[PDB]
């Protein structure tokens, strides 16, 4: 699955 | 034996032409099995494995909130980069990113990774210990700075280590056929005439997997190297993937050459001999 | 009796142009070393007789080397080089395109496609050339010293970049960079 | 730092199909490939999704089905190259 939550540079 | 999940991400500006584009593709290993694309007409993660299309909505309505949301927390890092360089708008850029957790043989965690550039340069990616960062870059631990403050190694840590590693391993099995067979190597031997005195002698190997593999030529017993065309293991488009090692020749001495291919679909390594 | 291998205007020509190769009996053979090259196995055997292997639009797939014979001997090497297929590269004068009459310099074939050879070529009066390599690692930028110069005559360049993986396959030159001599 | 793309114009198996085009190794990703037979683009031009490596050098794929018979070739141009590159399949490469 997808890693959550992604972050900002 | 040891396997692999791991996804890339890629976002690229186009000034005035609109949003820039988002594309998001998930592999196990080298099967790719799902996918995202901001110009598809699909705007949802798309299966593109059997073993995953058998996954209820619970998943691919997760996977788009997902996705969706990657596709935009990177849509802005694509300006504050571009402010972090301070770049003109009449110029594309490309935000990269990639991120996975492999297994050993025993599906118990081997190692977890997560990198990040800007236009084709690595910009961070995180320490092999999964707790610190490597800014390489100046205006780089900026983002350093938000990330191993933030506490972001931490809870992705967490995922590396947890979720990622234990989906790996649903995948493994929903895909056992797929995933943990292999497809030996299909070989055979091409022999094209340079001239009066030499003559090329390349060694095939088509319709394999996993795309691993080793290839060398061994005349008379005594491996080549520098003076050997080598292909980059090339996708077959099928799943399998074909690679080509080819060597010039001295025209009449051909019989000498045996070609050697090692692949973890082959129980003894197999020596080609050019003239039996 | 092996013959004279040349091209006409001659090798290191644009890709889109044209060249010819030529050779000195009515039998002629032509190879293209490391990998054959199919285009000479096109030429009508009309041109063969008389030693004529022609190229209407040259193309990377020409670039290489070739040789001449028929049994004779092969004749010297000829170095058939395209140019024009990659981005231009930009030359910079380190660290003025101004130099007194007399004086080593420095030229920068600095490129933005990531290759890993440089060549520089006089093109002031036919043009002559010194190749080179990158001095950093993740750099894809040359170096040449130059001169001395002085100002009995136009020195002005241009350079290409090319990959050591295919050099007969070069870059589009760059802009002529002019030299300011002074005194 | 950009960078022009490794291009394998090659058949999915032998002549005894599906026509290939794998560009690689190549930055930025903005890219045109075109399949085409004696010289005419071939419509229906299916490619991979983008991916890259570790060096970031994206990498895909183009393939249409045909046969081995007329001549045959991949065109592509990226940014890195003034006028497209075409590449005649070379039965053998």
């Amino acid at each position: 699955i997808l890693k959550e939550p992604v972050h900002g540079v | 034996g040891s396997h692999s999940m791991r996804y890339f991400f890629t976002s690229v500006s186009r000034p005035g032409r609109g949003e820039p584009r988002f594309i998001a593709v998930g592999y196990v290993d080298d099967t790719q099995f799902v996918r995202f694309d901001s110009d598809a007409a699909s705007q949802r993660m798309e299966p593109r494995a059997p073993w995953i299309e058998q996954e209820g909505p619970e998943y691919w309505d997760g996977e788009t909130r997902k996705v969706k949301a990657h596709s935009q927390t990177h849509r802005v890092d694509l300006g504050t980069l571009r402010g972090y360089y301070n770049q003109s708008e009449a110029g594309s850029h490309t935000v990269q990113r990639m991120y996975g957790c492999d297994v050993g043989s025993d599906w118990r965690f081997l190692r977890g990774y997560h990198q990040y550039a800007y236009d084709g340069k690595d910009y961070i990616a995180l320490k092999e210990d999964l707790r610190s960062w490597t800014a390489a870059d100046m205006a780089a631990q900026t983002t350093k700075h938000k990330w191993e403050a933030a506490h972001v190694a931490e809870q992705l840590r967490a995922y590396l280590e947890g979720t990622c590693v234990e989906w790996l391993r649903r995948y493994l099995e929903n895909g056992k056929e797929t995933l943990q067979r292999t497809d030996a190597p299909k070989t055979h031997m091409t022999h094209h005439a340079v001239s009066d005195h030499e003559a090329t002698l390349r060694c095939w190997a088509l319709s394999f997997y996993p795309a691993e593999i080793t290839l060398t030529w061994q005349r008379d017993g005594e491996d080549q190297t520098q003076d050997t065309e080598l292909v980059e293991t090339r996708p077959a488009g099928d799943g399998t993937f074909q690679k080509w090692a080819a060597v010039v020749v001295p025209s009449g001495q051909e019989q000498r050459y045996t070609c050697h291919v090692q692949h973890e679909g082959l129980p003894k390594p197999l020596t080609l001999r050019w003239e039996p | 009796p092996k013959p004279t291998l040349w091209a006409e205007p001659g090798s290191v020509i644009t890709q889109g142009s044209p060249v010819t190769l030529r050779c000195q009996t009515q039998e002629y053979r032509l190879y293209r070393e490391k990998k054959t090259a199919p285009w000479i196995t096109r030429i009508p055997q009309e041109l063969v007789k008389k030693g004529q292997f022609p190229i209407p639009s040259i193309t990377w797939e020409h670039a290489g080397r070739y040789r001449c014979y028929y049994r004779s001997e092969s004749s010297d090497p000829l170095e058939l080089v395209v140019t024009g297929a990659y981005i231009k590269p930009t030359l910079s004068a380190q660290p003025s395109p101004v130099v007194n009459s007399g004086g080593n310099v420095t030229l920068q074939c600095d490129s933005q496609v990531a290759f890993d050879g440089f060549i520089l070529c006089k093109e002031g009066e036919h043009p002559q050339c010194l190749n080179s390599q990158p001095h950093a690692r993740g750099s894809s930028r040359a170096i040449f010293s130059v001169g001395p110069v002085s100002p009995s005559r136009r020195w002005w360049y241009r350079c290409y970049a090319y990959d050591s993986n295919s050099p007969y396959e070069w870059s589009l030159p760059s802009d002529l960079l002019e030299l300011l001599v002074l005194g | 730092i950009q960078r022009t793309p490794k291009i394998q114009v090659y058949s999915r198996h032998p002549a005894e199909n599906f026509l290939n085009c794998y560009v690689s190794g190549f930055h930025p990703s903005d890219i045109e490939v075109d399949l085409l037979k004696n010289g005419e683009r071939i419509e229906k031009v299916e490619h991979s999704d983008l991916s890259f490596s570790k060096d970031w050098s994206f990498y895909l794929l183009y393939y249409t089905e045909f046969t081995p018979t007329d001549e045959y070739a991949c065109r592509v141009n990226h940014v890195t190259l003034s006028q497209p590159k075409i590449v005649k399949w070379d039965r053998d490469m």
